[PDB]
DNA sequence: CTGGAGAATCCCGGTGCCGAGGCCGCTCAATTGGTCGTAGACAGCTCTAGCACCGCTTAAACGCACGTACGCGCTGTCCCCCGCGTTTTAACCGCCAAGGGGATTACTCCCTAGTCTCCAGGCACGTGTCAGATATATACATCCTGT
DNA sequence: ACAGGATGTATATATCTGACACGTGCCTGGAGACTAGGGAGTAATCCCCTTGGCGGTTAAAACGCGGGGGACAGCGCGTACGTGCGTTTAAGCGGTGCTAGAGCTGTCTACGACCAATTGAGCGGCCTCGGCACCGGGATTCTCCAG
């Protein structure tokens, strides 16, 4: 409720299945699932810690859309569709 | 300024008159314009500093096409902006 | 009964899944990863709706380039299965680490 | 010294 | 008479709404005359060609509705438009269809 | 302007009082310093004009300066500066 | 009478240089007064570690002035400098020397 | 004027770089495979280069005309600004 | 007497990775850029650092692939590298 | 595997010389000192929309079992690349000369910021309605285990 | 392989529905007209430095040869992963409700641009000299096969 801990886990099987198979993977061996939530877990707070200090910049205590697209903007993966 | 869906949807029933675009599908090229616009001024405006220059003409805009779209782009819309401006001198 | 080959239903899913565009994480537990993250860097944040909904459609294009990227590493070395060496080498490669 | 706790260098010694 | 400068150069971006961006963007101290309508020539061509390649797929799906799958796949597949939108992703865009002729059967 | 080398001796005398630098070697930390300045002065332009606002002041650089360094540069380089207007604005 | 700026904060950068090429930049309408101040220090903090390392550099290297090879040695044995610069190309730089633990004889 | 001169870029020059970079073992065909490299990375920065000169006006490609081409596409190149 | 093979080419890249200078004779290098920008504009003039600033990238992005490219050799159990892993590791780079 | 073995990297001292490094004038840029005026801080208020909770579906995750196809180790072959030597090519150096073209300076004009008036294009906000989604049945093109 | 059973997959028709396209009012931002001034064009310098050539030294490239180590194909084991079924857990609607805070407006004032007068910090130039480099000379240090 207050401290949230661990929804790491909540990113399941199934679910990195699908996002390989829009790469093409046939087969998946079983340690790939938990390096997955490793990387993207390292690729979220590189966006999370830009996206916040824009907000903490203009002072709100809100973090919008725009705020994410600057820190994509940023790293070389500019978003279409969001403003 | 808050969009070129205008803009963007005369062009689109000039080149296809019969379809259609959604509103998210617009977003995106409302995006898309916004995007190159502040890739070529944004890149122009370091070819005036380049050379200690204060104006951004025409001729600044042109070698910044070229620097950034690749390959037959760059050789269609050179020849398309020059037409313009021609055209704008001209009436 | 019927049962089909071990990779004929792969390769169905991923005529499947290239197919269409929806998000394919389940936006609840990705809606609840964000703010574990967020509290490491302020206390007491709060996300508009598209906000999570630019991380997912980043992210989830984010790692779909991993994965074809690990497919061939995979192919280069003559395998068909990914093995987590595949993943730490293209993104030593693409220097992201 | 000029300057040590204004520079950052803690582990390690190489 | 009006005769908007977009109007008078033949073109249908906005020229004015350019030409403010521009002053409005601390690109230089002046912008020239010729320079925004420079621009919108080529901001309407670039924009031409994806609704050219973009209207093509949706006629493909036998579609009229222009949808960003459709965007997505008028980008990539040409190869000079994705020398320039090669960082750039797409919200709702998806992937090509394109499967490794090693993992064909058989 | 024409370089910083005057400026970098001083630092080098300060913090290893018997070392020298080569003129090659101080070209390259003259181009060091010319890069991060149009990185932070570059992105804290941004900033401006992402709160509509036409000042770059001490904060519009502090948050530029959290974004641009990794790590501990960052939680030494903010405590760096923040030493310096406090002692500039008492002096 | 002079009290020139950079003085006041202690520094060794020029503030006003920097003052200058911020107004003709092309940055903003507008500099605030404690914006060249900051920056300054943050200019001087990043060189400040730099010739730190590559000053120990070529005193393992038994030379008494730094040459490029010591920017390329001092930088690339970070993780946060190498961070900084991954993307940068140093004139007369060199590699680190790494080889890797297959190609090595065995027994 | 210039005949084929790709070939200048000699097999044991090749060689030298595959050293620095920690390869113990290259196989033939790549001789012929790396110069196919240095003609498409060289015609991506004198294009560049080129049209500064062009803007410029001038006859003479500078030093900086070739950094800032080569700011450009990323590789930041120190020691000669 | 003679070495076995490899433990020469070992000695040199302990030797070239403790060296900085340039790996390519200089005068064929300023003859391929002559004729690369004859394509461009003809009869183009060089400054002698512009052509000492194209020799320094060039030969660090050269370099730059051949620590990418000897990955790839050893993530398929090999020693020697192939044109496979040259026009892989510049795939995974996006070329 | 040990052992001289030859080869090689290291440490050593010695010339020695060109490039750091510290002088010198000196001038152009930073400083001081005021002075507008406006950007921006700040208070106040509206109200959107984000957080929280509810239940109730049901799709999707989970767990389990099974068989099999792929990973992986092993072996053998051979050939392609390394190492070494000899011979040949031309990079390199130093020197020289010529002139093109970069760089700078005056000069002047034409172009652009700036101001004010003016007004119509393009916003917000509406409203019908057809493209599209979903469903259902049909026909069809699959995979595949048998024979 | 054939075949047919079986399973998906495509196809056609039908029927909603809500987002798209269109219309309207309005308003504020673009256009017109004009003035002023300075940025930049242009011509004319200078003179740096780039191109061109030459001759000699010699390092490096090229060539050939022999051999062995590595690539690669083949084979076999066996286990880890797909397929599928049944069970279970929450995601997902959708609906309600609260208030935090985002957004906006209105003052107002402190802060920065601007300016003019005024030095001195920093550039250029010019010196010297010593750090580093090259040379030579052993001095250890791996590498290597013949035992």
């Amino acid at each position: 409720r207050k401290v949230l801990r661990d929804n790491i886990q909540g990113i399941t099987k199934p679910a990195i299945r699908r996002l390989a198979r829009r790469g093409g993977v046939k087969r998946i061996s079983g340690l790939i699932y938990e390096e997955t939530r490793g990387v993207l877990k390292v690729f979220l707070e590189n966006v999370i810690r830009d996206a916040v200090t824009y907000t903490e910049h203009a002072k709100r205590k809100t973090v919008t859309a725009m705020d994410v697209v600057y820190a994509l903007k940023r790293q070389g993966r500019t978003l279409y569709g969001f403003g | 300024k808050e969009s070129y869906s205008v803009y963007v949807y005369k062009v689109l029933k000039q080149v296809h008159p019969d379809t259609g675009i959604s509103s998210k599908a617009m977003g995106i090229m409302n995006s898309f314009v916004n995007d190159i616009f502040e890739r070529i001024a944004g890149e122009a405006s370091r070819l005036a500093h380049y050379n200690k220059r204060s104006t951004i003409t025409s001729r600044e805009i042109q070698t910044a096409v070229r620097l950034l779209l690749p390959g037959e782009l760059a050789k269609h819309a050179v020849s398309e902006g020059t037409k313009a401006v021609t055209k704008y001198t001209s009436a | 009964p019927h049962r089909y080959r071990p990779g004929t239903v792969a390769l169905r899913e991923i005529r499947r899944y290239q197919k269409s565009t929806e998000l394919l994480i389940r936006k609840l537990p990705f809606q609840r990863l964000v703010r574990e993250i967020a509290q490491d860097f302020k206390t007491d944040l709060r996300f508009q709706s598209s906000a999570v909904m630019a991380l997912q459609e980043a992210s989830e294009a984010y790692l779909v380039g991993l994965f074809e990227d690990t497919n061939l590493s995979a192919i280069h070395a003559k395998r068909v299965t990914i093995m987590p060496k595949d993943i730490q080498l293209a993104r030593r490669i693409r220097g992201e680490r | 010294h000029a300057w040590t706790h204004r520079l950052r260098e803690r582990k390690q010694l190489v | 008479k009006a005769k908007t400068r977009s109007s008078r150069a033949g073109l249908q971006f906005p020229v004015g709404r350019v030409h403010r961006l521009l002053r409005k963007g601390n690109y230089s101290e002046r912008v020239g005359a010729g320079a925004p309508v420079y621009l919108a020539a080529v901001l309407e061509y670039l924009t031409a060609e994806i609704l050219e390649l973009a209207g093509n797929a949706a006629r493909d799906n036998k579609k009229t509705r222009i949808i960003p799958r459709h965007l997505q796949l008028a980008i990539r597949n040409d190869e000079e438009l994705n020398k320039l939108l090669g960082r750039v992703t797409i919200a709702q865009g998806g992937v090509l269809p394109n499967i490794q002729a090693v993992l064909l059967p058989k």
